[PDB]
């Protein structure tokens, strides 16, 4: 890998920092180093450009910690926010013997995923049992951010996600799990000691 | 997005969004860094293949590139690229997903299921909290949404990002969507009030050949419906 992003995913609270680390290999002595935004609809969004010779490059809350040295540039989003969510891909422009001639490839990390975590104000986590409709899941939701929700040995445990509300001014982190059932030994592990199920 | 599935063997021709300079075309997949395919000339026409890369396998014309002897390995996201006229970036326009398989019978539509509140998170939180899963559906492409009344509504909202898979360590397993909705305990109280939960499939075209028995995974939209209960 010549370009080099060692985290894989990131986790962090509403407005606080993130530094996303990334490291390049290149013989050139000028260059750019680049980094993107991988939305969940797979459109690649351009965020801040850092050169061979510049300063360190701040733009809005993207802000790059270049060292020139040990061939790091790490991307840093200070004010975090829900939809600062997504996949980042540190980027290396290598030019030509003559120039930038519009040829140039970026040469792209493997990304590193940033999830932002949504604040609980008054949190009580429970396990609820939802009964099918049509004939015949289970859902943990209202829990704080810093725990984790883990897939079960089996069995279908989905990831964790963060519901809105508009009207209300309420945020929530949901997770439901199901399988063809006890809903208390449904999750296999990842533990609140506050719970109703 | 648009949404692209062909048999190995086939041919998958690739459209491109943006609209002067070298047209460049990127592929990523996951796990894997976006790598470049080959750029193209707008004035010469002169067309330039990456290290690695076999003639013939890209072909590329004014704007849109057509690939030639697809296998399961041509699979992920397809972006076309171009450099800024006077600022010096990359900017990518195409949200194109290309998924390849063997046959075609791995191809299956989604079951819908919508699951209604229960009595607990009503008289605990005061909050009614529906959710609806997708399942047993390939390729990967699809869209869910819900609907209210005839209207879809955002708020309130959420879906999984990443949809599970039912068989791991499967490349052509079917997955799994889940999606959730809250809304005020009062407001699924009340009878009147329609919930649907729509998801929209992306299948197989009119000009693909299905020749097994059961029914042709078309694209189509299977739902599902709940009502509110006040007692």
């Amino acid at each position: 890998q010549k370009v080099t992003q060692a985290q894989s995913s990131v986790s962090m609270p509403v407005r606080k920092a993130v530094t996303l680390n990334c490291l390049y290999e290149t013989s050139w002595w000028s260059y750019y180093i680049f980094w993107y935004k991988q939305l969940p609809s797979k459109e690649m969004i351009f965020l801040i450009r850092q050169g061979s010779d510049e300063q360190n490059a701040k733009s809005g809350r993207y802000s790059v910690n270049f060292k020139k040295a040990a061939k790091s540039v790490a991307l840093t989003i200070s004010a975090l926010q829900l939809e600062d969510s997504a996949k980042y891909f540190c980027a290396l422009g290598e030019p030509s013997y003559w120039g930038f001639p519009r040829t140039t490839r970026v040469i792209f990390g493997k990304g590193t995923r940033v999830t932002v975590e949504p604040n609980i104000q008054n949190p009580d986590p429970a396990v609820y049992q939802l009964r099918d409709s049509k004939s015949s899941v289970c859902l943990f939701t209202d829990f704080d951010s810093q725990t984790n929700v883990s897939q079960s040995k089996d069995v279908y445990i989905t990831d964790k996600c963060v519901l809105d509300m508009r009207s209300m001014d309420f945020k929530s982190n949901s997770a439901v799990a199901w399988s063809n059932f006890a809903c208390a030994n449904a999750f296999n592990n990842s533990i609140p000691e506050d719970t109703f199920f | 997005t648009k949404s692209v599935i062909r048999q190995t063997g086939s041919s998958a021709e690739i459209t491109c969004d943006l609209a002067t300079g070298y047209i460049h075309w990127y592929l990523h997949q996951e796990g894997k860094a976006p790598q470049r395919l080959l750029y193209y000339d707008s004035y010469t026409s002169s067309v330039v293949l990456e290290s690695g890369i076999s003639p013939g396998k890209y072909d590329t014309y004014g704007l849109r590139m057509i690939l030639r002897n697809l296998i399961e390995n041509d699979s992920g996201v397809y972006y076309c690229a171009t450099w800024d006229e006077k600022y010096y970036k990359k900017l990518f326009g195409s949200g194109t997903t290309l998924v390849v398989t063997e046959d075609l019978k791995n191809v299956f539509p989604p079951e819908v299921a919508v699951f209604e509140p229960s009595e607990a998170e009503i008289s605990h939180t005061q909050k009614a909290t529906l959710v609806c899963l997708a399942t047993g559906f390939y390729p990967d492409h699809v869209e869910l949404s819900w609907w209210v009344n005839g209207k879809e509504v955002h708020s309130g909202v959420c879906t999984d990002p990443q949809p599970l898979k039912e068989q791991p360590a499967l490349n052509d397993s079917r997955y799994a969507l889940s999606s959730r909705l809250r809304v005020s305990a009062t407001f699924w109280q009340n009878p009147r009030n329609h919930f649907r939960c729509q998801v929209q499939f992306y299948g197989l075209s009119e000009n693909d050949e299905w020749t097994q028995d059961r029914a042709k995974p078309v694209t189509q939209i299977v739902s599902a419906e709940a009502w509110g209960r006040a007692d």
